[PDB]
């Protein structure tokens, strides 16, 4: 649980670091199964480096309206301004 | 205004005057109050009322507004409402200005909350003028901005 609570800071804190550094500051045993604690986390792996496509997140459950939206945010901004009318009227 | 004689007869018929807001002449107030009693003759009591169809009522209720942008509203008042918005954001300042000023020296120089100071009313009337006015400012900012662009693609 620590070392998968390394790798969520390492995504942040690191945009492009090597293979031999993962493999000392997680305290791994092995180079082989270094990369492949980096398959189940979708880590891009390349020659004697690892970067992060990973910072992007999005889907997180259902969400809708809320929470930085995609084909809404023109009707919000216009329903939000429709919201006042309606508490006044 | 209207007139119509009468002279003898005319009478021994239905009732004229119980039709509309006559059996009056309380003092001599009425219409132009130079009539009283004869008007031009007899005080015919004129009664001016309106009746149209189905079709002439459909018209001017839509058609009569207060001038004709009709059909598309959002491009017509766009571009004259956008260019004089720079003017208009600055305007609206000085109105805002005036506001608080007036409402400062309301309360500074009344010590007493009683009444010799003939001001029946004086709140009402200045606070009217800092919300109607603040309410009049913001809805024509807000309900015009919604179709003030309105793009998406």
């Amino acid at each position: 649980a620590i070392r998968d609570e390394i790798a969520k800071n390492t995504e942040l804190s690191y945009d492009f670091l090597p293979l031999s550094n993962i493999k000392a500051l997680l305290f791994f045993n092995n180079e082989k199964e270094t990369e492949k604690f980096a398959l189940e986390r979708n880590w891009p792996i390349v020659n004697s480096k690892v970067y992060f496509n990973n910072q992007s997140k999005e889907k997180a459950d259902y969400e809708d309206e809320m929470m930085h939206e995609e084909d809404q945010k023109t009707n919000i901004i216009e329903k939000a301004m429709d919201y006042a009318i309606s508490i006044e009227n | 205004d209207a007139f119509r004689l009468i002279d003898t007869g005319a009478l021994i018929n239905n009732l004229e005057p119980r039709q509309t807001t006559s059996n009056t002449g309380l003092l001599n107030k009425a219409n132009i109050q130079a009539l009283i009693h004869g008007l031009n003759r007899h005080y015919y009591s004129l009664n001016i009322d309106y009746h149209k169809t189905a079709k002439e009522t459909k018209m001017l209720m839509n058609l009569h507004k207060e001038q004709w942008q009709s059909g598309l509203k959002m491009y017509d008042y766009e571009e004259k409402e956008e260019s004089n918005l720079a003017a208009t954001k600055s305007m609206v300042k000085i109105a805002e200005q005036y506001s608080k000023r007036i409402e400062e020296e309301k309360e500074l120089t009344e010590e007493e909350l009683k009444t010799r100071y003939v001001g029946r009313q004086d709140p009402k009337k200045h606070l009217s003028e800092t919300a109607d006015e603040t309410l009049e400012n913001n809805i024509v900012s807000v309900l015009t901005a919604g179709v003030n662009s309105v793009a998406i693609k």
